[PDB]
Protein backbone atom coordinates (compact mmCIF):
# COMPACT_ATOMS: atom_id res chain seq x y z
CA UNK A 1 0.00 0.00 0.00
CA UNK A 2 1.28 3.44 -1.10
CA UNK A 3 2.73 6.22 1.16
CA UNK A 4 4.05 9.76 0.69
CA UNK A 5 7.71 9.39 -0.39
CA UNK A 6 7.50 6.13 -2.35
CA UNK A 7 9.41 5.92 -5.57
CA UNK A 8 8.75 4.02 -8.77
CA UNK A 9 11.68 1.96 -10.23
CA UNK A 10 12.41 4.75 -12.77
CA UNK A 11 12.93 7.14 -9.86
CA UNK A 12 14.99 4.58 -7.94
CA UNK A 13 17.12 3.87 -11.04
CA UNK A 14 17.61 7.56 -11.81
CA UNK A 15 19.02 8.87 -8.52
CA UNK A 16 21.64 6.11 -8.85
CA UNK A 17 24.88 7.46 -10.32
CA UNK A 18 27.80 8.18 -8.03
CA UNK A 19 30.84 6.58 -9.74
CA UNK A 20 30.99 2.85 -8.83
CA UNK A 21 27.26 2.73 -7.94
CA UNK A 22 26.24 0.27 -10.73
CA UNK A 23 23.73 -0.21 -13.48
CA UNK A 24 20.82 -1.16 -11.24
CA UNK A 25 19.11 0.02 -8.03
CA UNK A 26 21.13 1.16 -5.04
CA UNK A 27 22.89 -1.89 -3.66
CA UNK A 28 20.98 -2.07 -0.34
CA UNK A 29 17.63 -1.39 -2.06
CA UNK A 30 18.02 -4.44 -4.43
CA UNK A 31 17.20 -6.98 -1.67
CA UNK A 32 14.16 -5.09 -0.37
CA UNK A 33 12.66 -4.70 -3.80
CA UNK A 34 13.62 -8.31 -4.65
CA UNK A 35 11.68 -9.56 -1.66
CA UNK A 36 8.65 -7.39 -2.41
CA UNK A 37 8.12 -8.81 -5.88
CA UNK A 38 5.15 -11.08 -6.55
CA UNK A 39 6.01 -13.77 -9.14
CA UNK A 40 3.12 -14.25 -11.54
CA UNK A 41 3.83 -16.41 -14.60
CA UNK A 42 6.63 -18.44 -16.13
CA UNK A 43 7.57 -17.02 -19.54
CA UNK A 44 10.77 -18.93 -20.36
CA UNK A 45 12.61 -22.09 -19.38
CA UNK A 46 15.84 -23.89 -20.25
CA UNK A 47 19.10 -25.39 -19.05
CA UNK A 48 19.85 -21.96 -17.46
CA UNK A 49 16.70 -22.06 -15.25
CA UNK A 50 13.53 -19.99 -15.76
CA UNK A 51 12.31 -16.46 -16.38
CA UNK A 52 9.14 -15.22 -14.69
CA UNK A 53 6.96 -12.14 -15.21
CA UNK A 54 6.59 -10.56 -11.76
CA UNK A 55 5.24 -7.35 -10.34
CA UNK A 56 6.57 -4.79 -7.82
CA UNK A 57 4.23 -2.03 -6.67
CA UNK A 58 2.15 -2.18 -9.83
CA UNK A 59 5.09 -2.59 -12.28
CA UNK A 60 6.15 -5.55 -14.40
CA UNK A 61 9.57 -7.06 -13.88
CA UNK A 62 11.37 -10.11 -15.30
CA UNK A 63 12.86 -12.45 -12.71
CA UNK A 64 15.45 -14.97 -13.90
CA UNK A 65 15.74 -17.73 -11.31
CA UNK A 66 18.96 -19.61 -12.03
CA UNK A 67 19.23 -23.36 -12.03
CA UNK A 68 21.96 -24.78 -9.80
CA UNK A 69 23.76 -25.94 -12.94
CA UNK A 70 24.24 -22.25 -13.86
CA UNK A 71 25.10 -20.34 -10.64
CA UNK A 72 28.34 -18.99 -12.15
CA UNK A 73 26.15 -17.18 -14.66
CA UNK A 74 24.25 -15.51 -11.84
CA UNK A 75 27.44 -14.46 -10.13
CA UNK A 76 29.09 -13.12 -13.30
CA UNK A 77 25.98 -11.36 -14.59
CA UNK A 78 25.37 -9.77 -11.22
CA UNK A 79 29.03 -8.82 -10.84
CA UNK A 80 29.12 -7.21 -14.34
CA UNK A 81 26.04 -5.07 -13.82
CA UNK A 82 27.00 -4.04 -10.24
CA UNK A 83 30.61 -3.24 -11.16
CA UNK A 84 29.95 -1.39 -14.37
CA UNK A 85 27.52 1.36 -15.35
CA UNK A 86 25.85 -0.54 -18.21
CA UNK A 87 22.85 1.45 -19.22
CA UNK A 88 21.84 1.46 -22.86
CA UNK A 89 18.50 1.23 -24.62
CA UNK A 90 19.60 -1.87 -26.63
CA UNK A 91 21.03 -3.75 -23.61
CA UNK A 92 18.59 -5.35 -21.20
CA UNK A 93 18.04 -3.02 -18.25
CA UNK A 94 19.26 -4.59 -15.01
CA UNK A 95 17.30 -3.67 -11.78
CA UNK A 96 18.49 -5.90 -8.91
CA UNK A 97 20.05 -9.19 -7.90
CA UNK A 98 19.26 -11.20 -4.81
CA UNK A 99 19.72 -14.60 -3.29
CA UNK A 100 16.95 -15.92 -1.01
CA UNK A 101 17.39 -18.08 2.11
CA UNK A 102 18.43 -24.73 -0.15
CA UNK A 103 18.95 -21.43 -2.06
CA UNK A 104 17.47 -19.40 -4.98
CA UNK A 105 19.46 -16.96 -7.11
CA UNK A 106 17.50 -14.12 -8.77
CA UNK A 107 18.36 -11.50 -11.35
CA UNK A 108 15.64 -8.94 -11.85
CA UNK A 109 15.41 -6.79 -14.96
CA UNK A 110 13.04 -4.76 -17.10
CA UNK A 111 10.30 -6.98 -18.56
CA UNK A 112 9.79 -7.12 -22.32
CA UNK A 113 6.35 -8.46 -23.10
CA UNK A 114 7.06 -9.05 -26.83
CA UNK A 115 9.57 -11.75 -25.83
CA UNK A 116 12.62 -13.09 -27.62
CA UNK A 117 13.63 -12.38 -31.24
CA UNK A 118 13.76 -16.11 -31.75
CA UNK A 119 10.03 -16.39 -31.00
CA UNK A 120 9.27 -13.08 -32.69
CA UNK A 121 10.62 -14.24 -36.02
CA UNK A 122 8.58 -17.40 -35.94
CA UNK A 123 5.34 -15.57 -35.42
CA UNK A 124 5.74 -12.76 -37.91
CA UNK A 125 7.30 -11.54 -41.13
CA UNK A 126 9.11 -8.20 -41.50
CA UNK A 127 9.28 -5.31 -43.96
CA UNK A 128 12.31 -3.21 -44.96
CA UNK A 129 11.91 -0.67 -42.19
CA UNK A 130 11.27 -3.18 -39.38
CA UNK A 131 14.05 -5.51 -40.45
CA UNK A 132 16.60 -2.70 -40.48
CA UNK A 133 15.35 -1.38 -37.22
CA UNK A 134 15.87 -4.79 -35.57
CA UNK A 135 19.40 -5.43 -36.86
CA UNK A 136 20.60 -1.83 -36.38
CA UNK A 137 19.47 -1.81 -32.72
CA UNK A 138 21.34 -5.09 -32.10
CA UNK A 139 24.38 -3.57 -33.79
CA UNK A 140 24.09 -0.49 -31.55
CA UNK A 141 23.75 -2.51 -28.33
CA UNK A 142 26.67 -4.66 -29.35
CA UNK A 143 28.87 -1.70 -30.38
CA UNK A 144 28.14 -0.24 -26.91
CA UNK A 145 29.14 -3.48 -25.19
CA UNK A 146 32.39 -3.58 -27.20
CA UNK A 147 33.50 0.05 -26.67
CA UNK A 148 35.70 1.14 -23.80
CA UNK A 149 34.58 4.45 -22.29
CA UNK A 150 36.68 6.30 -19.82
CA UNK A 151 36.05 8.58 -16.88
CA UNK A 152 33.99 8.48 -13.72
CA UNK A 153 30.89 7.59 -15.83
CA UNK A 154 32.58 4.82 -17.84
CA UNK A 155 32.86 1.18 -18.70
CA UNK A 156 35.43 -1.29 -19.94
CA UNK A 157 35.12 -3.16 -23.19
CA UNK A 158 32.73 -6.11 -22.86
CA UNK A 159 32.41 -9.18 -25.07
CA UNK A 160 29.17 -11.21 -24.72
CA UNK A 161 30.21 -14.68 -25.88
CA UNK A 162 26.71 -16.18 -26.26
CA UNK A 163 24.95 -13.93 -28.72
CA UNK A 164 21.98 -15.70 -30.28
CA UNK A 165 18.38 -14.87 -31.15
CA UNK A 166 17.15 -16.48 -27.93
CA UNK A 167 19.26 -13.92 -25.96
CA UNK A 168 17.75 -10.96 -27.81
CA UNK A 169 14.45 -9.45 -26.66
CA UNK A 170 12.04 -7.37 -28.71
CA UNK A 171 10.87 -4.04 -27.41
CA UNK A 172 7.41 -2.58 -28.08
CA UNK A 173 8.98 0.20 -30.13
CA UNK A 174 10.30 -2.58 -32.44
CA UNK A 175 13.97 -2.21 -31.50
CA UNK A 176 15.73 -5.08 -29.69
CA UNK A 177 17.94 -5.40 -26.67
CA UNK A 178 20.69 -7.85 -25.94
CA UNK A 179 20.31 -9.94 -22.74
CA UNK A 180 22.15 -12.58 -20.76
CA UNK A 181 25.64 -11.42 -19.88
CA UNK A 182 26.30 -14.58 -17.80
CA UNK A 183 29.34 -15.47 -19.97
CA UNK A 184 30.63 -11.91 -20.61
CA UNK A 185 34.30 -10.90 -20.33
CA UNK A 186 35.54 -7.42 -19.48
CA UNK A 187 38.82 -5.89 -20.80
CA UNK A 188 29.24 -23.21 -19.44
CA UNK A 189 30.54 -22.09 -22.85
CA UNK A 190 28.75 -20.55 -25.82
CA UNK A 191 25.78 -22.13 -27.51
CA UNK A 192 27.27 -24.59 -29.98
CA UNK A 193 25.21 -23.65 -33.02
CA UNK A 194 26.60 -20.12 -32.88
CA UNK A 195 30.25 -20.91 -32.09
CA UNK A 196 32.84 -19.34 -34.34
CA UNK A 197 35.30 -21.69 -36.11
CA UNK A 198 38.12 -20.61 -33.82
CA UNK A 199 36.11 -21.73 -30.78
CA UNK A 200 35.08 -25.02 -32.43
CA UNK A 201 38.69 -25.94 -33.42
CA UNK A 202 40.03 -24.27 -30.23
CA UNK A 203 42.53 -22.00 -32.02
CA UNK A 204 41.00 -18.87 -30.44
CA UNK A 205 43.81 -16.60 -29.02
CA UNK A 206 42.35 -16.80 -25.48
CA UNK A 207 44.37 -13.91 -23.94
CA UNK A 208 43.59 -11.29 -26.63
CA UNK A 209 40.38 -9.56 -25.71
CA UNK A 210 39.76 -8.84 -29.42
CA UNK A 211 39.40 -12.56 -29.97
CA UNK A 212 36.14 -12.52 -27.93
CA UNK A 213 34.76 -9.47 -29.75
CA UNK A 214 35.39 -11.31 -33.04
CA UNK A 215 33.49 -14.31 -31.63
CA UNK A 216 30.57 -11.95 -31.01
CA UNK A 217 30.79 -10.75 -34.59
CA UNK A 218 30.48 -14.26 -36.07
CA UNK A 219 27.36 -14.90 -34.00
CA UNK A 220 25.93 -11.50 -34.93
CA UNK A 221 26.25 -12.44 -38.61
CA UNK A 222 24.25 -15.63 -37.99
CA UNK A 223 21.50 -13.54 -36.28
CA UNK A 224 21.36 -11.12 -39.27
CA UNK A 225 20.83 -14.12 -41.56
CA UNK A 226 18.03 -15.40 -39.30
CA UNK A 227 16.39 -11.99 -39.41
CA UNK A 228 16.89 -11.33 -43.14
CA UNK A 229 15.23 -14.61 -44.07
CA UNK A 230 11.97 -13.09 -42.60
CA UNK A 231 11.96 -9.83 -44.57
CA UNK A 232 9.44 -10.10 -47.38
CA UNK A 233 10.49 -9.15 -50.93
CA UNK A 234 8.07 -9.48 -53.87
CA UNK A 235 5.77 -11.50 -51.66
CA UNK A 236 8.52 -13.98 -50.89
CA UNK A 237 9.99 -14.82 -47.54
CA UNK A 238 11.91 -17.80 -46.12
CA UNK A 239 10.50 -19.87 -43.21
CA UNK A 240 12.19 -19.18 -39.90
CA UNK A 241 15.19 -21.41 -39.52
CA UNK A 242 18.15 -21.35 -37.15
CA UNK A 243 21.64 -21.21 -38.59
CA UNK A 244 22.93 -24.51 -39.98
CA UNK A 245 19.43 -26.11 -39.76
CA UNK A 246 20.03 -28.24 -42.87
CA UNK A 247 23.45 -29.76 -41.95
CA UNK A 248 23.36 -30.28 -38.17
CA UNK A 249 20.75 -31.90 -35.95
CA UNK A 250 18.89 -30.12 -33.15
CA UNK A 251 21.03 -29.61 -30.06
CA UNK A 252 24.15 -30.15 -32.23
CA UNK A 253 27.29 -31.56 -30.66
CA UNK A 254 30.57 -29.67 -30.48
CA UNK A 255 31.79 -32.26 -33.07
CA UNK A 256 28.80 -31.82 -35.47
CA UNK A 257 29.52 -28.11 -35.57
CA UNK A 258 33.29 -28.49 -36.01
CA UNK A 259 32.84 -30.76 -39.00
CA UNK A 260 30.42 -28.38 -40.73
CA UNK A 261 32.10 -25.07 -39.96
CA UNK A 262 35.82 -26.03 -39.80
CA UNK A 263 36.46 -29.24 -41.68
CA UNK A 264 33.97 -28.67 -44.54
CA UNK A 265 34.15 -24.84 -44.24
CA UNK A 266 30.40 -24.36 -44.54
CA UNK A 267 28.53 -21.10 -44.10
CA UNK A 268 24.80 -20.33 -44.13
CA UNK A 269 23.51 -20.10 -47.67
CA UNK A 270 22.43 -16.76 -49.14
CA UNK A 271 19.07 -17.04 -50.95
CA UNK A 272 19.27 -15.87 -54.55
CA UNK A 273 15.98 -13.88 -54.26
CA UNK A 274 17.83 -11.50 -51.90
CA UNK A 275 20.00 -10.29 -54.74
CA UNK A 276 16.99 -8.59 -56.32
CA UNK A 277 16.35 -6.37 -53.23
CA UNK A 278 18.85 -3.66 -52.39
CA UNK A 279 18.60 -4.00 -48.61
CA UNK A 280 19.04 -7.77 -48.56
CA UNK A 281 21.87 -7.47 -51.15
CA UNK A 282 23.53 -5.14 -48.59
CA UNK A 283 22.73 -7.35 -45.64
CA UNK A 284 24.12 -10.29 -47.63
CA UNK A 285 27.44 -8.53 -48.00
CA UNK A 286 27.43 -7.58 -44.29
CA UNK A 287 26.84 -11.22 -43.20
CA UNK A 288 29.68 -12.60 -45.30
CA UNK A 289 32.13 -10.12 -43.70
CA UNK A 290 31.17 -11.52 -40.27
CA UNK A 291 32.07 -15.06 -41.32
CA UNK A 292 35.73 -14.91 -42.38
CA UNK A 293 37.71 -17.84 -40.97
CA UNK A 294 40.44 -15.28 -40.27
CA UNK A 295 38.92 -13.54 -37.26
CA UNK A 296 41.00 -10.37 -38.00
CA UNK A 297 39.30 -9.84 -41.36
CA UNK A 298 35.82 -9.55 -39.78
CA UNK A 299 33.97 -6.23 -39.49
CA UNK A 300 33.86 -4.49 -36.12
CA UNK A 301 30.57 -3.77 -34.35
CA UNK A 302 30.97 -0.06 -34.88
CA UNK A 303 31.38 -0.59 -38.66
CA UNK A 304 28.26 -2.80 -38.94
CA UNK A 305 26.27 -0.17 -37.06
CA UNK A 306 27.68 2.43 -39.43
CA UNK A 307 26.92 0.35 -42.50
CA UNK A 308 23.36 -0.46 -41.35
CA UNK A 309 22.69 3.26 -40.58
CA UNK A 310 23.26 4.07 -44.26
CA UNK A 311 20.89 1.44 -45.73
CA UNK A 312 18.10 3.15 -43.67
CA UNK B 1 26.00 -11.05 15.45
CA UNK B 2 25.51 -7.27 15.39
CA UNK B 3 27.02 -4.55 17.59
CA UNK B 4 25.21 -1.24 18.21
CA UNK B 5 27.35 1.81 18.90
CA UNK B 6 25.20 4.86 19.64
CA UNK B 7 26.54 8.00 17.96
CA UNK B 8 23.66 10.24 19.10
CA UNK B 9 20.58 9.56 21.21
CA UNK B 10 17.06 8.99 19.99
CA UNK B 11 14.10 9.62 22.30
CA UNK B 12 14.98 6.45 24.24
CA UNK B 13 11.30 5.46 24.17
CA UNK B 14 9.91 4.82 20.62
CA UNK B 15 11.42 1.53 19.32
CA UNK B 16 10.09 0.02 16.02
CA UNK B 17 7.86 -3.11 16.28
CA UNK B 18 6.41 -5.71 13.86
CA UNK B 19 4.63 -4.12 10.91
CA UNK B 20 6.21 -0.66 11.29
CA UNK B 21 7.98 1.00 8.36
CA UNK B 22 11.38 2.29 9.49
CA UNK B 23 12.60 5.34 7.56
CA UNK B 24 16.37 5.61 7.83
CA UNK B 25 19.42 7.22 6.41
CA UNK B 26 22.35 4.89 5.98
CA UNK B 27 25.95 4.67 4.91
CA UNK B 28 27.22 1.18 4.36
CA UNK B 29 30.89 0.34 4.44
CA UNK B 30 33.24 -2.60 4.33
CA UNK B 31 35.39 -3.63 7.37
CA UNK B 32 38.26 -1.34 6.25
CA UNK B 33 35.86 1.64 5.83
CA UNK B 34 35.24 1.54 2.02
CA UNK B 35 31.80 2.97 1.25
CA UNK B 36 29.73 0.75 -1.03
CA UNK B 37 26.37 2.57 -0.65
CA UNK B 38 24.76 5.56 1.02
CA UNK B 39 21.21 6.98 0.93
CA UNK B 40 22.81 10.29 1.91
CA UNK B 41 24.70 10.42 -1.43
CA UNK B 42 21.31 10.64 -3.13
CA UNK B 43 19.27 12.35 -0.41
CA UNK B 44 16.52 9.75 -0.50
CA UNK B 45 15.57 8.05 2.80
CA UNK B 46 15.41 4.28 2.78
CA UNK B 47 12.29 2.51 4.10
CA UNK B 48 11.68 -1.11 5.15
CA UNK B 49 9.01 -2.91 7.19
CA UNK B 50 10.15 -4.78 10.24
CA UNK B 51 9.36 -8.53 10.37
CA UNK B 52 9.12 -9.08 6.63
CA UNK B 53 12.80 -10.03 6.12
CA UNK B 54 13.28 -7.20 3.72
CA UNK B 55 16.79 -6.52 4.98
CA UNK B 56 19.82 -8.48 6.13
CA UNK B 57 19.39 -9.89 9.58
CA UNK B 58 21.89 -7.56 11.26
CA UNK B 59 20.00 -4.50 10.08
CA UNK B 60 16.73 -5.89 11.32
CA UNK B 61 18.04 -6.64 14.87
CA UNK B 62 20.21 -3.56 15.02
CA UNK B 63 17.54 -1.06 14.00
CA UNK B 64 15.00 -2.82 16.29
CA UNK B 65 17.41 -1.83 19.10
CA UNK B 66 17.21 1.85 18.16
CA UNK B 67 14.73 4.51 19.16
CA UNK B 68 13.45 7.29 16.91
CA UNK B 69 15.99 10.06 16.17
CA UNK B 70 18.96 7.88 17.13
CA UNK B 71 22.11 7.60 15.08
CA UNK B 72 24.12 4.43 15.59
CA UNK B 73 26.93 2.43 14.00
CA UNK B 74 26.04 -1.17 13.17
CA UNK B 75 28.90 -3.69 12.97
CA UNK B 76 27.33 -6.76 11.34
CA UNK B 77 29.10 -10.09 10.92
CA UNK B 78 28.79 -12.03 7.64
CA UNK B 79 26.27 -14.57 9.09
CA UNK B 80 23.95 -11.62 9.69
CA UNK B 81 24.90 -9.94 6.37
CA UNK B 82 25.59 -11.37 2.87
CA UNK B 83 27.34 -14.54 4.10
CA UNK B 84 29.72 -16.75 2.18
CA UNK B 85 28.47 -15.49 -1.15
CA UNK B 86 28.56 -11.78 -0.59
CA UNK B 87 27.01 -9.67 -3.27
CA UNK B 88 29.04 -10.18 -6.44
CA UNK B 89 31.11 -7.20 -7.51
CA UNK B 90 30.14 -5.23 -4.37
CA UNK B 91 30.26 -7.20 -1.12
CA UNK B 92 33.02 -9.80 -0.99
CA UNK B 93 32.69 -13.24 0.54
CA UNK B 94 32.81 -13.37 4.30
CA UNK B 95 32.47 -9.58 4.75
CA UNK B 96 31.98 -7.83 8.08
CA UNK B 97 29.97 -4.66 7.38
CA UNK B 98 29.70 -1.33 9.24
CA UNK B 99 26.56 0.68 8.60
CA UNK B 100 26.06 4.19 9.84
CA UNK B 101 22.27 4.37 10.38
CA UNK B 102 19.90 7.15 11.52
CA UNK B 103 16.31 6.19 12.52
CA UNK B 104 14.51 9.23 11.15
CA UNK B 105 10.92 8.21 11.64
CA UNK B 106 8.44 5.29 11.89
CA UNK B 107 5.38 4.92 9.60
C1 LIG C 1 17.01 -12.92 -19.81
C2 LIG C 1 15.79 -12.46 -20.26
C3 LIG C 1 14.96 -11.71 -19.45
C4 LIG C 1 13.71 -11.20 -19.88
C5 LIG C 1 13.25 -9.96 -19.71
N1 LIG C 1 12.03 -9.85 -20.24
N2 LIG C 1 11.69 -10.93 -20.73
C6 LIG C 1 10.52 -11.31 -21.35
C7 LIG C 1 10.42 -12.61 -21.80
C8 LIG C 1 9.26 -13.09 -22.40
C9 LIG C 1 9.30 -14.32 -23.06
C10 LIG C 1 8.15 -14.83 -23.64
C11 LIG C 1 6.95 -14.14 -23.55
O1 LIG C 1 5.84 -14.71 -24.14
C12 LIG C 1 4.59 -14.16 -23.62
C13 LIG C 1 3.42 -15.15 -23.91
N3 LIG C 1 3.70 -16.50 -23.34
C14 LIG C 1 2.52 -17.31 -23.68
C15 LIG C 1 2.77 -18.75 -23.19
C16 LIG C 1 3.36 -18.79 -21.76
C17 LIG C 1 3.33 -17.43 -21.03
C18 LIG C 1 3.87 -16.27 -21.89
C19 LIG C 1 6.90 -12.91 -22.86
C20 LIG C 1 8.05 -12.39 -22.26
C21 LIG C 1 11.46 -13.50 -21.60
N4 LIG C 1 12.59 -13.14 -20.98
C22 LIG C 1 12.73 -11.87 -20.54
C23 LIG C 1 15.42 -11.43 -18.15
C24 LIG C 1 16.64 -11.92 -17.74
N5 LIG C 1 17.39 -12.64 -18.58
Amino acid sequence: TTNVGDSTLADLLDHSCTSGSGSGLPFLVQRTVARQITLLECVGKGRYGEVWRGSWQGENVAVKIFSSRDEKSWFRETELYNTVMLRHENILGFIASDMTSSTQLWLITHYHEMGSLYDYLQLTTLDTVSCLRIVLSIASGLAHLHIEIFGTQGKPAIAHRDLKSKNILVKKNGQCCIADLGLAVMHRVGTKRYMAPEVLDETIQVDCFDSYKRVDIWAFGLVLWEVARRMVSNGIVEDYKPPFYDVVPNDPSFEDMRKVVCVDQQRPNIPNRWFSDPTLTSLAKLMKECWYQNPSARLTALRIKKTLTKID
Amino acid sequence: GVQVETISPGDGRTFPKRGQTCVVHYTGMLEDGKKFDSSRDRNKPFKFMLGKQEVIRGWEEGVAQMSVGQRAKLTISPDYAYGATGHPGIIPPHATLVFDVELLKLE
